């Protein structure tokens, strides 16, 4: 096993997965 | 009216009507703003200064 970075940076916003939430704002048309 | 005449009735009943036209103008200009800018204010970022 190897360790590998969690979120890509910490000056990027939430959440990690990213694409998968800004395609629904196309469709309808801890830190 | 001048009513020093004494001989002189006015004809009218001083209330002349009187029509006039109006004239419509457009008022129109070009206007431009970036939506690549404008996400920024859809997505009402918080997380850093």
């Amino acid at each position: 096993t190897v360790s590998a970075p969690a979120t890509y940076g910490n000056f990027v916003l939430s959440p990690e997965n990213a694409v998968t939430a800004i395609s629904y704002h196309s469709i309808l048309a801890d830190s | 009216r001048v009513a020093s005449g004494a001989g002189l009735p006015t004809s009218r009943q001083t209330t002349i009507m009187v029509t006039k036209y109006s004239e419509k103008s457009p008022i129109t200009i070009p206007f431009e703003l970036s939506a690549a800018c404008l996400t920024y204010l859809r997505e009402t970022f918080e997380g850093t200064i």
